[PDB]
RNA sequence: GUGGGAGAGGGUGGUGGAAUUCCCGGAGUAGCGGUGAAAUGCGCAGAUACCGGGAGGAACGCCGAUGGCGAAGGCAGCCACCUGGUCCACCCGUGACGCUGAGGCGCGAAAGCGUGGGGAGCAAACCGGAUUAGAUACCCGGGUAGUCCACGCCCUAAACGAUGCGCGCUAGGUCUCUGGGUCUCCUGGGGGCCGAAGCUAACGCGUUAAGCGCGCCGCCUGGGGAGUACGGCCGCAAGGC
């Protein structure tokens, strides 16, 4: 699963200062991983629909948090994919 | 790593030697596989409900260990092998819970 | 000729035919009766009557290897179980005990048409 | 409508997560070698529900039995 | 976010017992089976009934419910691994980031199709026996595809609550599943029943709305012809839209 310590290390890394958990960098960070774990989970597996309308749902979701901060600070959108390197 | 129960239940008849050779075995693969122990419960020979490898009654063991969760179905495969070995039952541990409390 | 003298009696019931087997302790059986070793041909077998007949018969079948006390086991629900029972309760055999059998599956098997409507 | 006994009030303090206790999970076993309905057991949903898990995890050990013969009749 | 909870939600591996059929052994004898009544069928190469051993395939009795989960189809022996959804408490964080959603994409019972495997029970077609005026049926004895597994197709349905999704507002009573709490009781989420106002052609619905409202999608426009014809797209085909 994903345990307790690595969702404080993510946190932390992507933290806009101490003591958030927030906000929108966390949640696409956070979202991303669960997003990797789902697929490498998906790989093998490849018969499991159910769990893959869950990876659709937080697809959707991180792709609209996202467009959000693409809206707001380009800035910290390009960051933000810079660090996480999605887009492809 | 998470925290097992191991039931293990095995041949009445055995005499003392091949008795201690398996339970030999069962400790090596266990550190095989990296088991701690926690404790141990050795119930001894008792009376099954229904017959089992044609034998009326089954000597027990209970090890409660703490294991990397990944290999454990991978154990429970290893400790099948012997022909001694009639049962085998791996439980994730759980806090007991009370009833007419 | 073995002079068993102590056993099991097996009763096989169904709405078609009632048959009954009378075994040493082992299981191995002595003699049988039925519906059918009477003068019963058709549905009659059915009959409560044809099924203590044919207890009666395979009791006195068991008289003739010297047999006093038996068990009973009953298998099947079918018309004329009780009946057998009943019938072989005093035929001069001793009953010590009776005993309900009857195979009932954890559901492995699909059912003819006849027994559907279940699993 | 069961009014005999509740097998809960016929009992004391007890563990039902535990399937290796046979001297207690006897009580909660029929004539037969069957589950007893909430009735006899006299059980909640949620009990009940853990008690069936840990009954059949004891069949399978050996502790009891799926089925059994009946007596009388 | 943190901390707790329940569950037949899903995928993979392993595993347990009952029963059926087949095989092997013992014992045992004249029938078993089946029906309204019978016959075909099986049985002296020893069947049915009984005990013991073995092989295989399929489905999981009691728990079990008017219960639970899932978006729908649908999901039920047990264990382990991987994994989705969801509810409560704390008021911690971001700061309108929301709702719906033509097209697209994916999922989609059963039957059916392709390749390989498997095949115990059941069983379209088919072969028989009865019934009948006939019986291309109901009843009975057999039985192939199929039902089961892997991979790939098919896209249908009384796919049903015959009730699109989301949010707000409008008496209560009662049963129940699952949390929290000052645990007679209060508070929250889900499943049922009876009912205020109101609605409805009526039946009925009634905080799980079919009431009062707003947003967005889909759809209807008398019956037959007809879900047919043509065209187009999709499909190996059957056929689907
Ligand atoms: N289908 C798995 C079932 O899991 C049961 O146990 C399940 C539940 O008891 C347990 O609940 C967990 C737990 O950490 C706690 N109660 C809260 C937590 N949110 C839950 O985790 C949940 O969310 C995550 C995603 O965030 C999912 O990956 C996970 O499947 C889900 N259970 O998670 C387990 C896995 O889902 C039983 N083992 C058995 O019924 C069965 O194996
Ligand atoms: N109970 C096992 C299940 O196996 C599933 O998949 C397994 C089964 O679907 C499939 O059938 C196997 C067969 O391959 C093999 N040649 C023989 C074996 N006896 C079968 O296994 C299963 O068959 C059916 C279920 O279809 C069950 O009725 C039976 O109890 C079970 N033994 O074999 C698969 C493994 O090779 C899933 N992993 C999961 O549902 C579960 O673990
Ligand atoms: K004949
Ligand atoms: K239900
Ligand atoms: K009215
Ligand atoms: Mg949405
Ligand atoms: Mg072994
Ligand atoms: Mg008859
Ligand atoms: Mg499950
Ligand atoms: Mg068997
Ligand atoms: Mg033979
Ligand atoms: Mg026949
Ligand atoms: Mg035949
Ligand atoms: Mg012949
Ligand atoms: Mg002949
Ligand atoms: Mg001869
Ligand atoms: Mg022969
Ligand atoms: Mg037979
Ligand atoms: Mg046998
Ligand atoms: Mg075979
Ligand atoms: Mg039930
Ligand atoms: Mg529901
Ligand atoms: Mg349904
Ligand atoms: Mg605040
Ligand atoms: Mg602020
Ligand atoms: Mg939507
Ligand atoms: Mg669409
Ligand atoms: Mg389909
Ligand atoms: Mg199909
Ligand atoms: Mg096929
Ligand atoms: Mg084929
Ligand atoms: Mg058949
Ligand atoms: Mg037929
Ligand atoms: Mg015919
Ligand atoms: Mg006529
Ligand atoms: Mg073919
Ligand atoms: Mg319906
Ligand atoms: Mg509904
Ligand atoms: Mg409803
Ligand atoms: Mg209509
Ligand atoms: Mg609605
Ligand atoms: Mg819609
Ligand atoms: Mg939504
Ligand atoms: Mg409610
Ligand atoms: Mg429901
Ligand atoms: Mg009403
Ligand atoms: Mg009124
Ligand atoms: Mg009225
Ligand atoms: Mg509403
Ligand atoms: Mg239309
Ligand atoms: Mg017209
Ligand atoms: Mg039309
Ligand atoms: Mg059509
Ligand atoms: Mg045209
Ligand atoms: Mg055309
Ligand atoms: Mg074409
Ligand atoms: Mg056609």
């Amino acid at each position: 699963p994903i345990t307790k310590e690595e969702k404080q290390k993510v946190i932390q890394e992507f933290a806009r200062f101490p003591g958030d958990t927030g906000s929108t960098e966390v949640q696409v960070a956070l979202l991303t991983l669960r997003i990797n774990r789902l697929s490498e989970h998906l790989k093998v597996h490849k018969k499991d629909h159910h769990s893959h309308r869950g990876l659709l749902m937080m697809v959707g979701q991180r792709r609209r948090l996202l467009r959000y901060l693409q809206r707001e600070d380009p800035e910290r959108y390009r960051a933000l994919i810079e660090k996480l390197g999605i887009r492809g | 790593m998470r925290r097992y129960e191991v039931n293990i239940v095995l041949n009445p008849n055995l005499d003392q030697s091949q008795l201690a050779l398996e339970k030999e075995i069962i400790q090596r693969a266990l550190e095989n596989y990296g088991a701690r122990v926690e404790k141990v419960e050795e119930l001894g020979l008792r009376r099954l409900a229904y017959p089992i490898a044609k034998d009326p009654q089954g000597y027990f063991l209970w090890y409660q260990v703490e294991m990397p969760e990944d290999r454990v179905n991978d154990l429970a495969r290893e400790l099948r092998i012997r022909d001694n070995v009639r049962r085998v039952m791996v439980v994730k541990s759980q806090e007991p819970f009370l009833a007419n409390a | 000729k073995r002079q068993v003298a102590s056993g099991r009696a097996y009763i096989h019931a169904s709405y078609n035919n009632t048959i009954v087997t009378i075994t040493d302790p082992d299981g191995n059986p002595i003699t049988w009766s039925s519906g059918g070793v009477i003068g019963y041909k058709g549905s009659r077998k059915g009959t409560p009557y044809a099924a203590q007949l044919a207890a009666l018969d395979a009791a006195k079948k068991a008289m003739a290897y010297g047999m006093q006390s038996v068990d009973v086991i009953v298998r099947g629900t079918g018309a004329g179980r009780e009946q057998a029972i009943r019938a072989l309760q005093a035929s001069g055999l001793q009953v010590k005990s009776i005993v309900d059998d009857t195979p009932v599956p954890h559901n492995g098997c699909r059912p003819k048409k006849k027994f559907r409507k279940a699993s | 409508p069961s009014r005999k006994a509740k097998v809960k009030a016929t009992l004391g303090e007890f563990d039902l997560r535990d399937y290796r206790n046979v001297e207690v999970l006897k009580r909660f076993l029929s004539e037969t070698g069957k589950i007893l309905p909430r009735r006899r057991t006299g059980l909640s949903a949620k009990e009940q529900r853990i008690l069936a898990k840990t009954i059949k995890r004891a069949r399978i050990l050996g502790l009891l039995p799926f089925t059994e013969k009946l007596v009388r009749k």
